[PDB]
RNA sequence: GUGCCGAAAUGUACUAUCACUGAUACCAUAAAGGGAGUCCAUGUAU
RNA sequence: GGCUUGUGGCUGCUAAGAGAUCAAAUCAACGCAGCUUUUUGAUUCUUCGAUGUCGGCUCUUCCUAUCCUAGUGAUGUACAAGUUGCUAAGGGUCGGAUUGUUCACCCGUAUUAGGGAUCGUGAGCUGGGUUUAGACCGUCGUGAGCCAGGUUUGUUUUAUCC
RNA sequence: AACGGUAUGUCGCGCAGCUACGCCGUCUGGGAUAAUGGCUGAAAGCCUCUUAAGCCAGAAGCCCAUCUAGAAAGUGAUGCACUACGAAUAAUGGUAACCCAAUGUAGAAGACAUUGUGUGAAC
């Protein structure tokens, strides 16, 4: 043909335009379709990336070469903390699209939330905001618009966000009642909460009503809305590497090495007519930084964290705690987690929302047995030797 | 074996039709033209054949 | 059903009708009916046979067609491979 | 202020009325926008659609015509074609245009007029076949025609209880009207309604 | 030339037409050859 | 590049027979009517105060007159492998040896089509070929010199403007 | 000697970072069509997928579902701040932001993100 050679398109055209996202946590497109009856039930989550591990599973495939053998699979490990409902939201359906029917707040808020609606809280001397505390318009105004909620507005949304949780100050001991508490931040810095809104998928609208305003003003943990053995879609910003060039972007071939001007490039930018550069073409900009959903990602276990048993398997009747000896970039991970098999989206210390996936595998690999026999804890700088800081005393223990 | 007296049905579907010589297309075993309008409704139609 | 040597399965309790192993294959056919129209078989008297009936004959007739339709063989001359559920009589459910 | 209760009607021969007294100076709302009605087979009106939708700039297609799937800027881009919209003074008269897909809050009140020879039964003869604004904006995509259906059925809901009130009072009105005639005389009734 | 863009009858009277189709000289292309599509129609037989 | 389509390519109408028998499963003469601008001609409208001329490398998009994949009908369709018609251009269509090659031709594999965009693409490359000045051979010419006859060495500029 | 310079030193191993020769995901059902196959059924007392009305089944194709960008589509929710039926048409001042100071979850410059009395930075 005109080509003179056929060959696949370099890079995809559906991910354009390949461009920064200034979204902090993976910002969900749609919901699954309710299925109507049923309970409400709360579907995403926010969890943090803290790093990655590998395990050694054993598996029970039928009618495959690997039946009854063990298989190194590596895993990343979101650090999930328990999560806070403040707000409660209805969309009433229009011709234009779904537009909201106000949003309910609850009796207090915590300063997390404050912090949401100010960039400069340090300079900040009346901090004022959300005073909603005055009695008289706060009680009264509520029941007239969950009122309202009920006549029009189909779909019913929660407002929620992350708990920073409170401490006291450097050398005052703590656990005493005349030392001032203030706000200590993630294991990335801040303490201004990332708040979402979250859809609940039970049927009846009243119904929904009656348990998102049994959730409100109440923490949620991960145990009553994912469990293990669950299909789970990842959502979240990638991993941010600046400008770059046409053939690492889109992986294109380099020229000739007896090139004039170099062979870091695309040649041809394309044809005489039509006179102009065209969409398609592989073009130098920015790469990484880039917001992705992933699907299918399965949740091999789910955490809790002074017994520290969560590390270890059934086997072995040792305990191990799941952070590797040394803690990379990141923290300890001293609460609820989730083992999600394979990669994950984004950087260590990125806030990932989870979802729950929209629609049902049908494929043996999506209902497998999980069994664990045994989990990786070696320090990652670099070559790990000891899983455990007991093992060390024990191969080592007279030193200096 | 097949039964004998149940063929009639199976070949009143599938062996007893008429066919195009254009087209190539179904028909009724009594049929003058070609219902398909490329072609232009072409009236030339053989019976299909026999083969063994 | 017309067949020789691969025998076929149904399965029905009223509005719905199902198949198995026809000219050999384990999948099933499935087909669903409109509201009023009655499908059911019984191999005592019957056997090997389906009976259809219903009020109006737009919404029977359209299921014997639909039924014919699933057996349909590809890359096998039909002549030789004759096979299927072909309609026998076209009756009356009670002649008074 | 008109509104144009636009369900029975043509496209092109409801544009074609409608930007004509846009350029002679005049505010024009239509409503029930999906309810005008094209010549053809559902076949035949969805093909020249799909038509439409190759016709994209190929260098770029942000740059490229729009394809609006909504019957509200179907029916907007079908008058914009009939008016110098390039101009300042059609784009003065494109302006005060206004499509609405069921007829919204607002102007369920107004007198909504009909005009008569754009009526699909006078401009089409009988034996052919029509279609919907509605039936071919859903095949092409449009989402919210599902939603539109059950508003309609709201609203008509409404309406027929504004209709029995509105009996009641012109039903005591001719009662009223007929004590009123033998006041004013035998001769004086038939000048009111024969004239004299 | 007279639906609207576009100034001027979607004029009156009378016949044809369903086709992802047709639409005004020079002019911006289409033929040989087919059709129980529809309307009009020539000669015969029953 | 344009107009034109002889030539090249592709397709109808008709059948005189091949096809055991039998014109129309599949081929198709002698004829007749078209389409195409992917061949080469014909012409001289544009460009001689210059649109950088062949092939390959690299990347894009488009056309269908479809080889494969999706779905269907015919048969001299038992099975399998085939021959053939229709809808379909979303995806796929390749590694090498010699040759400057386009093309061709062999070895090998996952079964295997052909085209367009200034014969896409030189301020993107390369410069093997073609086409200067050096030089050699062969035929021709008294000679200077000549030769779609062969061979070898031979400079590829500029973006910072819209 | 120790510890260093110079030959932009040579060889050996080498966290971090990037990277592939490594590792994980690519699920999934609609709607209307193109060819074509059917049902009922006239025209044509028979017969016909419609060459008529009506109905069904139907492509890796087209449009949805999913995923990427997104209100100069100059929009919206929440916090603070200054004049009328309907249906058919072979019918009824003081806040606030930004500078500035770090940091990195990121970066050519801008921007984006986080903190700014707190183990934030330096040790």
């Amino acid at each position: 043909s005109h080509r003179k050679f056929n060959a696949p398109r370099r890079g995809s055209l559906g991910f354009l335009p390949r461009g920064r996202s200034h979204a902090v946590r993976g910002r969900v497109r749609s919901w699954p379709k309710d299925d109507a009856s049923q309970k409400p039930h709360l579907c995403a989550f926010i969890g943090y990336k803290a790093g990655m591990t590998h395990v050694l599973r054993d598996v029970v495939r039928p009618n495959s070469r690997l039946h009854k053998k063990e298989a190194c699979e590596p895993v990343t490990i979101l650090e999930t903390p328990p999560m806070f409902v403040v707000g409660i939201i209805g969309y009433k359906p229009t011709v234009e699209g779904l537009k909201p029917v106000t949003t309910v707040w609850a009796s207090y808020v915590n300063e997390e939330v404050k912090r949401n609606y100010y960039k400069n809280w340090y300079q900040s001397k009346a901090r004022k905001a959300f005073s909603c505390l005055s009695n008289g318009k706060a009680a009264e105004k509520r029941e007239k618009q969950l009122e309202e909620l009920q006549k029009e507005a189909t779909v019913i949304r929660v407002i929620a966000h992350t708990q920073s949780a409170k401490t006291t100050t450097r050398g005052v001991d703590a656990n005493e009642q005349g030392a001032k508490k203030v706000l200590k931040g993630n294991h990335l810095g801040q303490k201004k909460a990332h708040m979402i809104e979250i859809q609940i998928n039970g049927g009846d609208v009243a119904a929904k009503l009656n348990y998102a305003k049994s959730i409100l003003e109440k923490e949620i943990k991960v145990a009553d809305v994912f469990t293990e053995g669950e299909q789970i879609d990842t959502i979240g910003v990638g991993k941010g590497f600046g400008w770059e060039g046409v053939i690492h972007r889109y992986g294109t071939k380099r020229l000739q090495k007896k090139t004039h001007r170099g062979r870091r490039k695309v040649a041809c930018i394309g044809p005489w007519n039509p006179a102009r550069v065209l969409w398609s073409v592989a073009r130098y900009g920015q790469r990484g930084c880039h917001h992705r959903t992933e699907m299918n990602k399965r949740i091999y276990r789910i955490g809790a964290a002074k017994i520290n048993e969560g590390g270890s398997t059934s086997f072995d009747l040792t305990k191990k705690s799941i952070n590797p000896m040394g803690g990379p970039h990141y923290g300890l991970v001293k609460d609820d987690f989730l083992m999600i098999k394979g990669s994950v989206v984004g950087t260590v210390k990125r806030a990932i929302t989870l979802r729950k996936t929209i629609n049902i595998n049908t494929r043996r690999i999506a209902t497998e047995e999980i069994n664990l026999k045994w989990i990786d804890t070696a320090s990652k700088f670099g070559h790990g030797r000891f899983q455990t800081k007991e093992e060390r005393s024990k191969f080592l223990g007279k030193l200096k | 074996a097949y039964e004998p007296s149940l063929r009639i049905l199976a070949e009143k579907t599938n062996v007893k039709r008429s066919v195009c010589r254009k087209c190539y297309a179904r028909l009724s075993e009594r049929a003058q033209q070609c219902r398909h309008k490329q072609c232009g409704h072409c009236k030339s139609i053989r019976p299909k054949k026999a083969g063994k | 059903f017309v067949y020789s040597h691969i025998k076929h399965t149904c399965s029905e309790d009223g509005r719905t009708f199902d198949f198995n192993g026809f000219m050999g294959h384990k999948e099933h056919k499935i087909v669903t009916a409109p509201e009023g129209v009655r499908i059911w078989s019984n191999e005592s008297v019957a056997k090997d046979e389906i009976n259809i009936e219903g009020a109006n004959l737009e919404d029977v007739s359209l299921v014997c067609g639909q039924i014919h339709q699933l057996t349909k063989i590809k890359d096998k001359d039909l002549r030789k491979f004759l096979d299927g559920i072909y309609v026998q009589h076209i009756e009356h459910l009670k002649e008074e | 202020p008109i509104v144009i209760d636009a369900k029975g009607h043509i496209q092109g021969r409801l544009a074609a009325a409608v930007a004509k007294q846009l350029l002679k100076g005049r505010k024009v709302v239509v409503v029930r926008c999906e309810e005008i009605e094209l010549n053809g087979q559902h076949k035949f009106t969805v093909h020249t659609y799909e038509r439409f939708l190759n016709k994209t700039t190929n260098s770029n297609p942000r740059d490229g015509p729009f394809h609006q799937r909504a019957p509200h800027e179907i029916f907007a881009r079908a008058v914009r074609g009939m008016i110098p919209y390039k101009t300042h003074r059609g784009a003065d008269a494109f302006a005060n245009l206004q499509c609405y897909e069921g007829i919204p809050a607002k102007y369920v009140s107004y007198k909504r007029l009909v005009i008569p020879h754009a009526l699909r039964c006078v401009s089409i003869h009988t034996d052919r076949p029509t279609t919907k604004l509605g039936r071919l904006s859903t095949t092409m995509g449009w989402k919210y025609g599902n939603v539109v259906a059950q508003l309609e059925e709201q609203r008509k809901a409404e309406s027929a209880k504004y209709f029995e009130a509105k009996k009641a009072a012109q039903d005591k009105r001719a009662a009223a009207i007929e004590k009123v005639n033998k006041q004013l005389g035998a001769q004086a009734v038939k000048f009111l309604e024969t004239f004299q």
